[PDB]
């Protein structure tokens, strides 16, 4: 909320995000997502690099996660 | 809108074959059931002595459905009065006609619970990866101000705001309701209520399996024997001249 | 103590039928209570969540 | 359903003569940004989404 | 109908049979069994086999095309 | 005299389980006519426990169901055994007619046609039975089906009414499709003993489909204990998939209660179904995709014409397995079609498999047997 | 002439305890017996449980 | 046989299925009935034997 | 309908709104009575008869 409890989620999350596969699918998001600022009548609207990015790290953060849940 | 992503493969304590449930899990789930997910889903099929056998105690179960009220049966003056809880009831409670959920959350029915692990595609996964995976809304995609955003559905313009942090909680002996944590909780009671047989039918499936494997070689021997006489059965021809 | 084994078996046990019969009824009897035991302890050990959380609720009833 | 300006102008451009069932959008609706149907499909009566 | 002596005419054929409490159930199982099966196998692997790989590459070929559809790059 | 011979009652048994000359050859394959038996008995048994509890009214339906798997003691395990019993009586019904079809068992006329109808009548009684819990896809599968006889021209409108007994699938719809699901079965069992009692009058046929009147044994060790064992490899098959894996086969949807103003965007029959699901939508064609959908079951009948082989099996036509190898292939090339929308790649391969189906058993088929005949010199 | 019908060697087949052309085969047949019941009856009481 | 300990919900829906599945049940044995009439032809008023008059 | 909650009603419904709904029921109804004299008669004839030896 503030500040006071650790999230197992953001925590082992951060280790994953980070990593080959999503650094390269993020730069694309980026890449894209300052292609759809960069404009006016556009439509190509990056819905697909986010999924992309998300599917990399949410593969590991299953591997990674539950482990240290109690 | 027409593009998805489906869930991950999380390695639930009721994922193996010959794999139970964790009851102490549950009841945290069941927790989180009764204060956050009720006010807006209804779990119609769950009743309070359904939970006696599997999480709580006889008296437990009791106190749990005294801590609401019922609208019981009629008497003489053709009533419609107010009762503490049995065990006898079930857990139909936010609002009456389906519309009522619209009238409220807008136009959207926060889907009946007592059946949702079991009608998504991908269980508890599909469930949990959607409680906990919340994000924000990537280039051009706009919403409508009650349209919250959620990777893991269909479309992505879901009506569900993310009721997971909202740290409430009686953790009991101890564990911390982090967002994770509440998640596993949730889904691993609602396993639970989809598949109540859950356990039992892989005690009986465990059994099913050492029977066979008994059986099996057995009824292959009994037939072998049998057609012994004809597997080594030598024949010879002999005509005339 | 092993041909002799099945022989007495035969002998004993399964020439008439109707001791054959009376043997796997008995038998039956047995071993389903071998069998369940035995396979519940088995379904028991791999797990450890239900009914062993039982003795901290109840007793205090 | 309400239609906006650009959707009765591509429905009047339609070329009639290659439809299946020939008919002109506005003999379909009485006012130009109204169409009203039945959710109901002519092949197995499924409802369009 | 059928019955057994009134099914068809067979002369000059003797058959030497044994009990089956003589015999063994599974003689040369492991034996002579596992080359029974790969000699099976090589009799019929080359008419079973090739429709099943032309679906199974119709098949992830299909998915693929499916799948990479729904993206696109310019327009 | 004996008494299991003479016996009115006994005569029959014996006819047909134990002094019934069978050929000494049949190996699986011909297992799944007594399978079959057994899963319609198995069909009905935990058919009737469930009629014992379920509702037959839209109010009450899907509770009824939820009431049995929660409340009736071992409800769950007969109402899975219902429902994956229905999809093992599809798998044996397919292995059933396939071994019938490599092996010219088909020769059979009678036999066989009447084979047809038990396929037609369990495929029209699980349809029907797919509906009785009234969820979504029982509710959908239940509109898109039975709105297909609305392209009969003239009286298709009148008919879809008349099975519906109303403008769409509502209250009447549902009991009409209880009573007929119930007694539907009693039916398929008095029509498995005419198909028996047709098969009676030969014999079975064998793999190498040359006439084993020469080597003969009785029903009465050997295939009593064969269909045993084979029975008990059913069970383990059905209880591996009601005990471990009870959805595997089933549609997550139909656990949603019916709602007739929400459509779901997948809507697909149960998988014994999809292949010709797939031949139906290939046709850009309300009566031809109903005209070819019933024709792809129907053909069988149109086989036994088709024969052009002087050999009855096909063990010794190599041309004619390959071909019949790629009528099963294509078959599960169907299915999964069947089961993907109508996009794109899906589009023109679920079309050109349609062809393919037609083009093998109507024409590619039939000329393999000539080549060989000639290869052959015969 | 009869008297050529020979009797084709079973060795191959025959189980260990009847091996001896030297020897009874009423001696194990108990324990033939015994061996192909017991199959038959452990089977019955697994098909009862 | 009652589902209870009265004559209720489970009773009635229970009589249901087996009031449907009898009837079937009842025509295997009618079939039963006439395959065993059959080894003898039917009986007749003087109770004589007729396979002089049939 | 096989349900207390609607079993009566559904009697009900299939007399006054289901197409000749009422001479099916009733056609049902006196069957029942139809079989059992039926019954009676066949068994009667049986016992004067002597037709019980078979
Ligand atoms: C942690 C407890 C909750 C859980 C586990 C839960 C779970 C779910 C699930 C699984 C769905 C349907 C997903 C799908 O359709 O694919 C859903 C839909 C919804 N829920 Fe919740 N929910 C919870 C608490 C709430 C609360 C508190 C509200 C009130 C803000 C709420 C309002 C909704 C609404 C409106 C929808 C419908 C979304 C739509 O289809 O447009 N739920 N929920
Ligand atoms: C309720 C469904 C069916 C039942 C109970 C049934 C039962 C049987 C049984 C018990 C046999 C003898 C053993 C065997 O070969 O498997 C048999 C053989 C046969 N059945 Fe079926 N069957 C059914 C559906 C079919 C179908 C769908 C067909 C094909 C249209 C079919 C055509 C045949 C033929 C031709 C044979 C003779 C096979 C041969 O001897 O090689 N029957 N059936
Ligand atoms: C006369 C014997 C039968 C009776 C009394 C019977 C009765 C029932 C009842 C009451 C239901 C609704 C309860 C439920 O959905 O679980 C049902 C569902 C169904 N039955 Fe039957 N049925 C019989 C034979 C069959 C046969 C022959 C088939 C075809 C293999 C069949 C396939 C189905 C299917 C597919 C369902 C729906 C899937 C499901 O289990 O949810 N049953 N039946
Ligand atoms: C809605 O989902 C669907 C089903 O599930 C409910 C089906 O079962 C079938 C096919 C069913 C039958 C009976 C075809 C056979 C017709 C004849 C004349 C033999 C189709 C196409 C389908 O779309
Ligand atoms: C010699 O070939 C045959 C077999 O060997 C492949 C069989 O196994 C069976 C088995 C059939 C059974 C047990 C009857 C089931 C039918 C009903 C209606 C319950 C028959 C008839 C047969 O002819
Ligand atoms: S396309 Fe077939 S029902 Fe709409």
């Amino acid at each position: 909320e503030e500040e006071e409890l650790v999230d197992p989620l953001t925590t082992v999350r951060e280790q994953c995000e980070q990593l080959e596969k999503c650094v390269k699918a993020r730069e694309r998001l980026e890449l894209c997502d300052e292609r759809v600022s960069s404009r006016s009548q556009t439509e190509e609207d990056c819905t697909e690099e986010l999924l992309d990015f998300l599917h990399a790290r949410d593969h590991c953060v299953a591997h990674k996660l539950f482990n240290s849940l109690k | 809108s027409d593009l998805e992503l489906h869930p991950p493969s999380y390695p639930w304590s009721h994922r193996g074959l010959l794999s139970s449930l964790d009851h102490t899990s549950i009841r945290r789930g069941f927790q989180v059931y009764k204060q956050v997910c009720s006010s807006c889903h209804s779990m119609d099929y769950v009743a309070y002595r359904h939970l006696v056998g599997v999480c709580y105690t006889e008296d437990e179960a009791k106190a749990l459905a005294e801590e609401v009220e019922v609208q019981d049966g009629p008497n003489e003056d053709g009533e419609m009065f107010m009762r503490p809880g049995k065990l006898s009831d079930y857990f139909p409670k936010p609002y009456p006609n389906p519309e009522a959920a619209r009238a409220a959350n807008n136009g959207a029915l926060p889907p009946d619970l007592s059946y949702i692990v079991r009608a998504r595609h991908g269980g508890e996964d599909y469930v949990f990866s959607l409680l906990t995976g919340y994000c924000e809304p990537p280039t051009g995609v706009s919403l409508r101000e009650g349209l919250y955003f959620n990777p893991y559905f269909p479309g992505q313009a879901i009506g569900m705001a993310p009721p997971i942090y909202n740290e409430v909680l009686e953790f009991d002996d101890g564990t911390p309701a982090t967002m994770s944590q509440v998640a596993k909780d949730v889904c691993t009671f609602l396993r639970w209520a989809a598949e109540p047989e859950h356990d039992h039918r892989k005690r009986m499936g465990l059994k099913m399996l050492l029977m066979m494997g008994l059986l099996l070689p057995l009824v292959y021997a009994m037939k072998r024997h049998k057609w012994s006489v004809l597997k080594s059965r030598k024949l010879a021809y002999r005509p005339p001249k | 103590v092993a041909p002799t084994l099945t022989a007495r078996l035969y002998s004993l046990l399964f020439r008439r039928t109707s001791t054959f019969a009376l043997t796997i009824v008995v038998g039956a009897l047995f071993f389903e209570r071998a069998f369940d035991q035995g396979a519940d302890a088995i379904y028991e050990h791999i797990n450890e969540g239900k009914l062993w959380k039982h003795i901290k609720h109840k007793y205090e009833n | 359903r309400h239609r906006t300006k650009k959707e009765i102008d591509q429905e009047a451009a339609v070329e009639v003569s290659q439809l299946r069932d020939p008919q002109h959008d506005l003999e379909r609706v009485k006012k130009p940004e109204w169409v009203i149907l039945i959710g109901v499909c002519t092949h197995l009566g499924c409802v369009p989404i | 109908g059928r019955q057994f002596g009134h099914l068809t005419r067979v002369r000059h054929v003797i058959t030497y049979s044994l009990s089956p409490f003589e015999q063994r159930a599974f003689p040369h199982y492991f034996s002579k069994g596992i080359p029974n099966v790969l000699r099976r196998t090589r009799a019929c692997i080359l008419r079973v086999a090739p429709p099943f790989v032309a679906f199974y590459l119709v098949y992830t070929w299909g998915t693929q095309e499916f799948e990479k559809s729904k993206r696109k790059n310019p327009a | 005299t004996n008494i299991r011979k003479s016996h009115p009652l006994m005569k029959i048994v014996n006819n047909a389980f134990i002094d019934l000359p069978a050929p000494s050859n049949i190996s699986s394959w011909w297992n799944f006519g007594s399978l079959l038996g057994i899963c319609l008995i198995l069909q009905i048994l935990t058919g009737l426990f469930l009629a014992m509890h379920y509702t037959s009214d839209t109010t009450t339906a899907f509770s009824s169901v939820t009431h049995i798997c929660r409340d009736v003691n071992y409800g769950w395990i007969i109402r899975y055994m219902h429902a994956n019993g229905a999809s093992m009586f599809f798998i044996c019904l397919y292995m059933h007619v396939g071994r019938g079809l490599y092996y010219g068992s088909y020769t059979f006329l009678e036999t066989w046609n009447i084979g047809v109808i038990l396929l037609l009548t369990v495929m029209a009684t699980a349809f029907m039975g797919y509906v009785l819990p009234w969820g979504q896809m029982s509710f959908w599968g239940a509109t898109v089906i039975t709105n297909l006889l609305s392209a009969i021209p003239y009286i298709g409108t009148n008919l879809v009414e008349w099975i519906w007994g109303g403008f769409s699938v509502d209250k009447a719809t549902l009991t009409r499709f209880f009573a007929f699901h119930f007694i539907l079965p009693f039916i398929i069992m008095a029509i498995a003993m005419v198909h028996l009692l047709f098969l009676h009058e030969t014999g079975s046929n064998n793999p190498t489909g040359i006439s084993s009147d020469v080597d003969k044994i009785p029903f009465h060790p050997y295939y009593t204990i064969k269909d045993i064992l084979g029975a008990l490899l059913l069970i383990l098959a059905l209880m591996l998939l009601v005990l471990f894996a009870p959805d595997l086969l089933g549609d997550p949807d139909n656990y949603t209660p019916a709602n007739p103003l929400n459509t779901p965007p997948h809507i697909k029959p149960e998988w014994y179904f999809l292949f010709a699901y797939a031949i139906l939508r290939s046709i850009p064609n309300k009566l031809g995709g109903v005209l070819a959908l019933a024709f792809s079951i129907l053909i069988l009948a149109l086989i036994p014409l088709l024969h052009t082989s002087k050999q009855r099996s096909m063990m010794f036509r190599p041309l004619s397995q390959c071909l019949f190898w790629a009528l099963v292939a294509d078959l599960l090339t169907l299915t999964w079609i069947g089961g993907q929308p109508v996009e794109h790649p899906y589009i023109t391969i679920g079309q050109l498999a349609s062809v393919l189906y037609f083009l093998l058993i109507l024409v590619l088929m039939p000329t393999a047997g000539t080549i060989e005949n000639k290869l052959l010199k015969w | 002439s009869h008297t050529d019908i020979k009797v084709p060697d079973f060795s191959d087949y025959r189980r260990p305890e009847v091996l001896d052309s030297t020897k009874s085969s009423k001696e194990s047949s108990e324990a033939r017996k015994g061996f192909s019941y017991l199959v038959t009856a452990t089977t019955t009481v697994g098909v009862a449980y």
